[PDB]
């Protein structure tokens, strides 16, 4: 199972430090989008 | 020899069997070129993603990610360039053979 | 793996180029019989006649 | 399919830069014809 | 394996001090390209 | 599961595209006999006559 599991992570896009940066980007992107949406209705 | 006129009609028919052979090989060479073009499109797209991962890094001043993404991009762009270099080479080959076939 | 796939790519391209060469080498056979034998040997025989 | 598709474009009239010039000609030809028709009724 | 591994490095382009210079070139090339790209959008 | 269903989606789309290709590959057979054999071989025979 340890070998079988390892075989998976190499053929698929492996986790990378950039992925978390993409996550905090996509997350922050929606945070910026969320706050942007809020002010749109206030105006 | 056989009836010379019979050979003329018989022979010219044989020659047609070859012109198609060149035609198929000529066309088959096209698939190799355009196939790499999609691969190059994927490679530049993968590079384009990487710059997009660097363009998202461009925003908010996350330069080191624009650095790593572009740094990895160059490897993929070098592959893209390598595919592009191969595509450029194939472009001349297909054109001259078409001119040859058009001439032939 | 990146190296192996590249060789497998140029091989089909290299195989494609020789297929045109295979069709290329043969047309020379056309000229010989259709020009020398036909247009210079059959041709001369009846033309001399 | 890539080879089959390529076989088509060589036997038929292939796309050329002149074709777009013909298009912007035939298109402009009708644009000139259209505006010519407009003034005909105005007169 | 020591002999087998050595056989590889001689037939292939062996590592050289110039390669690191090429690396810090290609790396610096992209660093210069990266900073060049940044100012392009600022303008 | 989200990955598997996506593959099953593009497959029917991919199968749809090749069905057009199957109909696409065949029309070339139409031109050959209806143009070369008919409009350049049957045609030339009687036209030469």
């Amino acid at each position: 199972i340890l070998e079988l599991e390892a075989e998976r992570e190499l053929l698929n896009p492996p986790p990378s430090p950039l992925d978390k940066k993409f996550e905090q980007w996509e997350e922050q992107q929606a945070v910026e989008a969320t706050l942007a949406a809020m002010k749109a209705r206030r105006s | 020899q056989e009836a010379p006129e019979d050979l003329l009609e018989r022979l010219l028919g044989e020659m047609e069997l070859e012109l198609i052979e060149l035609r198929r090989a000529l066309a088959q060479t096209i698939a190799t070129f355009k196939s790499t073009e999609r691969q190059r499109d994927a490679q530049q797209l993968i590079a384009q993603r990487w710059y997009e991962k660097a363009q998202a890094a461009l925003d908010r001043g996350n330069e080191q990610l624009a650095r790593e993404a572009l740094g990895q991009r160059q490897s993929y762009q070098s592959h893209t360039e390598a595919l592009g270099k191969s595509l450029g080479e194939q472009r001349a080959l297909v054109e001259q053979v078409r001119g040859q076939l058009q001439k032939l | 793996e990146r190296k192996y796939l590249e060789l497998k790519s140029q091989k089909n391209l290299y195989l494609a180029r020789l297929k045109s060469a295979i069709a290329a080498q043969k047309i020379e056979e056309i000229a010989g019989n259709l020009d020398n034998a036909s247009a210079s040997s059959l041709f001369e025989r009846i033309e001399t006649k």
